[PDB]
């Protein structure tokens, strides 16, 4: 969360310079999620 | 207390014979227990603030007492807790909630300017200096002796004055001399 | 350094302000509570008018008879300038002296604005919610310079002689001879003070410049000065903050409230927002009444302090300072 | 008690007789006069969907969601006759009235002998089984009826679930809050004569169902819609909520009344340095206000709450003559006469650089009022100098020593 | 602090379980509210005492 | 708990109060000495011969 990872900002509002507290949905914080890879065919 | 009584705190009426009147039995319930929220609510308050009022009143009292015992069995030498300058003598009467203090002092109105010293020696090999007790060495050379809250030169004397070691702002008297410092 | 409380700030609020915000509905509606709202602001009038009593006897009762100036070159090897009103001044206080100017200037408060605060507030933070929640900061009885006449008065104040136990008469001794003599009665011979005079006047020039460096973090005492502003601070938070409350209602605002629902639900959520904001406003009211008593009681405390240490040195130890007591200093603190 | 303050302030002591004071009064309110209206041109919502087709059944309810669009709602309603509506936390004339962020319409072919069961407490079938209103935001549930048969196509008959269970009755599973059966797919075979149980080998689930039938009668609908306020930037407004569009650019530093892409209220507008996102619109504080707005013609303009002036009265009973103080305002904004003072601008005070030493009005700041024997006069409290005495130089020192006295009472 | 907890505040009773299993989702989110609404005053009288 | 004509014979009783003599600092005797008499050894002790 230190950058900001996944979030979703609120739909039709913005905010300036402050710091709330907001509930929603938000990926859990050291998640390590799942790592799909694409590849090249053979060549 | 007597006025909360009144407060509708949102219901058609503040007296529950208007609501038993007006309305029907669920109604009339939720009427009711609007009403009994609301003055148990004021209820507790009133309890909270006599608390805090009868604690700040016993602390008050004891102050009371402790000016009893200070002012009135005794003269303060402390200037300011009493009254205003020298404390005299003061008088306590019962007031309708605590009690009356009539604090009479000494209040000066006419002041003069006076020379005064610190002290006085000889120059004697030994020599013994005297410092005034409650009072100052007023001149205006000769040395007199006056009380410190009134105004009145007096001979220097064994009975105003007591002996203090040599200080280097003391007046060096040689012409004349006071029976403290004479021999 | 000790820091006495002698007042907290005065709040009036405006009920009908406060509890409707200025819509006709909300009006009709409170119109049935008028009493409770007169009520209010009958208490919080008579809580300021009491206020300002105690402070006029506050400055009343520490005013001098007679003063002696001090300035450098007739205190003798005594640096006193702290205790003093600068010679170039830029405090905007003509009268207030270097030690209040450190005292104020490292005190985090807001600046209220008691002429051009309306017009500061609309031109671009509980002051500017003055004009919107409905309530009002009341400007203190005296201006800031002369509560610093008052206490620079008692800085070189005459007093009678140490010998001359009283207050009847004034003797015009130098600073120097005082400390001599305040310090010769706690039990040091005239000899060890005739022979250690620089050492004294060192000792007490140093005392003074790390008395100058002193309001940081680690110091108590402007923690409390730093409480009271706080204290003062959090009375408007929570008076501003409470008008957010819903009270169960579907809005804490009458527009929303207007605009989404029919006449008796607009009735009834009224209803439940007026009867929060008066238990509201009663409860500030309580608390306000109690913190006047005990500011008052305080200020009566700082009265018996300068008459006792100020105007004269204690031989009660432990009362005014550690140890024993040579002699004290009074400045103007905010809110004490 | 509107005439003048010292009259609202009688008014508000209810007494004709009040002590000598300054007294605090109602502050002047300044009412919101203008409006500043902005909005996008939009385009029509599309109900057509709803008409095009036969309505579904209540398990197979069909959902509409609209956003950024104007619907005609007298239209609408002109082609139902409404027998019933249960609204919650909100009312259809505000609906009429006003603007939302989303507007959702569930629809389905409802009998209306079985409104009891569309209610908010029943346990029958239709809430068991068929459909569950959700109640997380502003709702209106409607009933009515479609008069002409050219509007919507009629339906064959009315079908509902009765239960739905995988293999006795103690394990059935009931529907959701807005939310579709488990049964969806047996029940989707339909319900007749013939037909009233359907089963499903592979998961075991099964499903019974009744049925009405519709011949020659009115069709019966079913509506429960419901409205979002504030999630979005752009609002669901009916025709008769669209009003002109006017210009901010002459109401700037008072308080007037807005509209702003639906988002109404009331406020002061002043041309603000642009912060926070162009592309959301609207800027909001910790506690969900409106503080800020980005237009349409490239300027960003901050709202502001609508302030009152403060007002005292300095009211001298003996004498009965007022005097107005307008608390820490210029005069200017206000526009003897008035004057600046330190404690803001006052009306009804004379200044004649008058010195006291104690007097009974105090304004603050050292200054107070007091009566002239007419009007109050502007005055400030004396600070009295003490008596400077300067120490000789020599060993001796000069003391004031008293030579008269009194005795004094404290 | 203990016992303003019993204080049903009008509502159908002290307990939020009773009032989950007894009523309807909009009865019972009114008398949540009612319970939270007291207990809220109850903490800020307690907090000035 | 007290009728006012026990708490005026309390503060009553204190105007005539007997004490320890002026030089003698203490509660522990009872000098007999007029009122004349203690108001000029009150105004003794602040200052004046
Ligand atoms: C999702 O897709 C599945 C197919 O994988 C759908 O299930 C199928 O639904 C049809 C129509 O209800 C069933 O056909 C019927 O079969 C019975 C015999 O069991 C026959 O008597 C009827 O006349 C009709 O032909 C089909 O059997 C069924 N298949 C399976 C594997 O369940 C399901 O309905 C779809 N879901 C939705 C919501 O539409
Ligand atoms: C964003 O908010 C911070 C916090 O309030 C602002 O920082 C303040 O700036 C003022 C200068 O006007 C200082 O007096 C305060 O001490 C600062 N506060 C803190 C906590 O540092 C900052 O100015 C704001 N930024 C903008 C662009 O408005
Ligand atoms: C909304 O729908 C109503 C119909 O209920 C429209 O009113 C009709 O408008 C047409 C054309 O202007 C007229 O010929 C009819 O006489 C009107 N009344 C009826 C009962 O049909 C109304 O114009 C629509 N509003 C908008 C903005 O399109
Ligand atoms: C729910 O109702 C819709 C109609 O509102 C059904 O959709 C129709 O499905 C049939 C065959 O599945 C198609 O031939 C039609 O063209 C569809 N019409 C529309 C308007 O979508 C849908 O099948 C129903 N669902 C269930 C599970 O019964
Ligand atoms: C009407 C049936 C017979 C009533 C007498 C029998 C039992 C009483 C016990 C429980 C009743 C609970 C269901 C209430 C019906 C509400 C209507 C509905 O849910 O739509
Ligand atoms: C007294 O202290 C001030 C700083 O507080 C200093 O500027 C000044 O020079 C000092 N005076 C003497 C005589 O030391
Ligand atoms: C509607 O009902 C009328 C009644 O006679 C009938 O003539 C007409 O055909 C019906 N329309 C449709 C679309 O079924
Ligand atoms: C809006 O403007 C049109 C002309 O552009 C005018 O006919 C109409 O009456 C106006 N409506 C309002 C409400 O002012
Ligand atoms: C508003 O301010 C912007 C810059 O912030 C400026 O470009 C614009 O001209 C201003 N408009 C008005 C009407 O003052
Ligand atoms: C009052 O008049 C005097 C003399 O003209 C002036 O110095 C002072 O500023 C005036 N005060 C006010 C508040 O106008
Ligand atoms: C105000 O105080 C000064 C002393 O500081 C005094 O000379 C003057 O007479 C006082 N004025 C009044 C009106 O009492
Ligand atoms: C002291 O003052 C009083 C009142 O003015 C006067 O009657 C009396 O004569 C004065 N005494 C002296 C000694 O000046």
């Amino acid at each position: 969360p230190l950058f900001a990872d996944g979030i979703i900002y609120p739909t039709g509002r913005s905010y300036s310079n402050i710091s709330l507290s907001y509930q929603g949905l938000f990926p859990r914080q050291g998640d390590l999620g799942r790592q799909y890879i694409y590849s090249v065919t053979h060549a | 207390l007597a006025s909360e009584l009144s407060n509708t705190f949102g219901a058609i009426s503040s007296s529950i014979s208007d609501i038993l009147k007006r309305l029907d039995a669920v109604e009339q319930e939720a009427q009711i227990d609007r009403l009994i929220n609301g003055r148990l609510t004021s209820l507790n308050a009133f309890v909270a603030q006599q608390l805090v009022r009868s604690e700040t009143a016993a602390r008050s009292s004891q102050l009371a007492v402790d000016k009893v015992n200070e002012c009135v069995k005794s003269q303060s030498k402390r200037n300011g807790f009493c009254g205003s300058g020298n404390h005299i003598v003061s008088f306590v009467s019962n007031a309708p909630n605590g009690l009356y203090f009539f604090h009479v002092g000494y209040v000066p109105t006419a002041h003069i300017n006076a020379t005064a010293a610190y002290g006085l020696c000889n120059t004697e090999l030994p020599p013994r200096c005297i410092a005034p007790i409650d009072g100052y060495f007023v001149t205006n050379p000769e040395w007199y002796y006056t009380g410190s809250a009134f105004y009145n030169p007096e001979p220097i004397t064994l009975a105003n004055t007591r002996y203090v070691s040599k200080d280097t702002k003391y007046q060096e008297l040689n012409n004349k001399l006071p029976p403290p410092l004479l021999s | 350094q000790e820091f006495i409380q002698t007042t907290i700030q005065k709040v009036t609020v405006d009920c009908k302000q406060y509890v409707c915000n200025g819509f006709e509905k909300c009006e009709q509606l409170l119109r049935e509570y008028g009493q409770f709202c007169a009520k209010i602001n009958q208490a919080l009038h008579g809580a300021n008018l009491r206020q300002d009593e105690s402070v006029s006897n506050l400055f009343s009762n520490i005013k001098t008879q007679a003063t002696q100036p001090l300035d450098a070159g007739l205190t003798g090897d005594f640096n006193l300038t702290l205790l003093q009103v600068p010679k170039v001044v830029t405090s905007q206080y003509s009268y207030r002296s270097a030690i209040e100017d450190l005292l104020f200037n490292k005190v985090t408060i807001a600046d209220p604005g008691y002429m051009q605060g309306y017009d500061e507030c609309m031109k671009q933070d509980l002051i500017c919610a003055q004009f919107v929640a409905g309530y009002k900061v009341l400007p203190p009885l005296y201006d800031p310079n002369m509560e610093s006449m008052y206490t620079t008065s008692l800085t070189g104040a005459i007093l009678g002689a140490a010998w001359t136990a009283g207050a009847s008469s004034f003797a015009a001794i130098p600073f120097a001879q005082s400390v001599f003599y305040r310090m010769n009665g706690i039990g040091i011979t005239q000899q060890v003070l005739s022979e250690n005079q620089k050492q004294i006047a060192n000792k007490f020039n140093q005392a003074l410049g790390a008395m100058q460096t002193g309001f940081t973090t680690t110091n108590l005492a402007f923690a409390k000065v730093q409480e009271a502003v706080n204290a003062n601070a959090q009375a408007l938070s929570k008076l501003a903050s409470e008008l957010s409350n819903t009270f169960g209602a579907i809005s804490s605002s009458i527009s929303d409230i207007l605009k989404r629902l029919d006449a008796v639900e607009q009735e009834a959520q009224i209803d439940r927002l007026i009867n929060g904001r008066l238990t509201s406003l009663n409860a500030f009211v309580a608390q306000q009444l109690v913190r006047s008593e005990t500011a008052a009681r305080s200020s009566q405390l700082a009265v018996d302090k300068v008459n006792e240490c100020v105007k004269s040195q204690s031989k009660r130890n432990g009362f005014c300072g550690s140890g024993n007591h040579i002699v004290s200093f009074v400045s103007n603190a905010p809110n004490g | 008690c509107g005439y003048d303050d010292v009259a609202q302030l009688f008014c508000s002591y209810e007494s004709f007789d009040v002590d000598s004071g300054v007294y605090s009064v109602s502050s002047f309110e300044a009412q919101p006069r203008g409006y500043f209206v902005e909005q996008p041109h939009s385009s029509e919502c599309d109900f057509s969907a709803m008409f095009s087709s036969q309505p579904p059944q209540v398990y197979n309810f069909s959902r509409l969601v609209f956003t950024n669009c104007n619907y005609n709602l007298t239209r609408l309603l002109s082609l139902f006759q409404v027998s019933e509506f249960s609204c919650h936390q909100v009312s259809p004339s505000a609906l009429a009235s006003g603007c939302y962020s989303s507007l959702t319409v569930d629809y389905f072919a409802y009998p209306l002998s079985m409104a009891s069961y569309l209610r908010q407490g029943s346990t029958g079938p239709i809430a068991q089984f068929n459909y569950k209103q959700d109640f997380t935001n502003p709702t209106c549930r409607i009933l009515a009826a479609v008069p002409s048969n050219v509007t919507i196509p009629l339906p064959q008959s009315y079908m509902w679930l009765t239960q739905c269970y995988t293999n006795s009755p103690s394990n059935s599973h009931y529907v959701e809050a807005g939310s579709y059966t488990p049964c969806l797919g047996l029940a989707s075979r339909g319900f007749n004569t013939f037909n009233s149980m359907h089963y499903d080998p592979a998961t075991g689930l099964t499903a019974t169902g009744s049925y009405q039938y519709i011949s020659e009668e009115a069709l019966e609908m079913a509506f429960i819609i419901s409205v979002q306020y504030g999630t979005d930037s752009n609002s669901v407004c009916p025709l008769q909520a669209v009003h002109n569009d006017t210009k901010v650019d002459d109401k700037l530093g008072r308080c007037i009344e807005y509209s702003l892409y639906g988002v109404t209220g009331r406020g002061v507008f002043q041309n603000c340095t642009p912060v926070g996102l162009k592309q959301q619109r609207f800027v909001y504080d910790g506690f969900d206000n409106l503080v800020g707005y980005h237009s349409d013609n490239g300027n960003y303009y901050c709202v502001r709450p609508c302030v009152s002036v403060p007002v005292s009265v300095i009211y001298d009973k003996a004498t009965n003559n007022h005097a107005t103080l307008f608390g820490s305002v210029a005069c200017e904004h206000v526009d003897a006469g008035p004057m600046q003072t330190s404690v803001g601008c006052v009306v009804g005070l004379v200044n004649t650089s008058l010195i006291v030493d104690n007097c009974q009005l105090p304004l603050g700041q050292s200054l107070c009022a007091v009566p002239a024997t007419s009007s109050l006069q502007l005055a400030t409290i004396n600070f009295t100098e003490p008596h400077m005495l300067t120490p000789i130089n020599s060993s001796r020192f000069i003391v004031e020593i008293p030579t008269n006295f009194s005795f004094g009472v404290t």
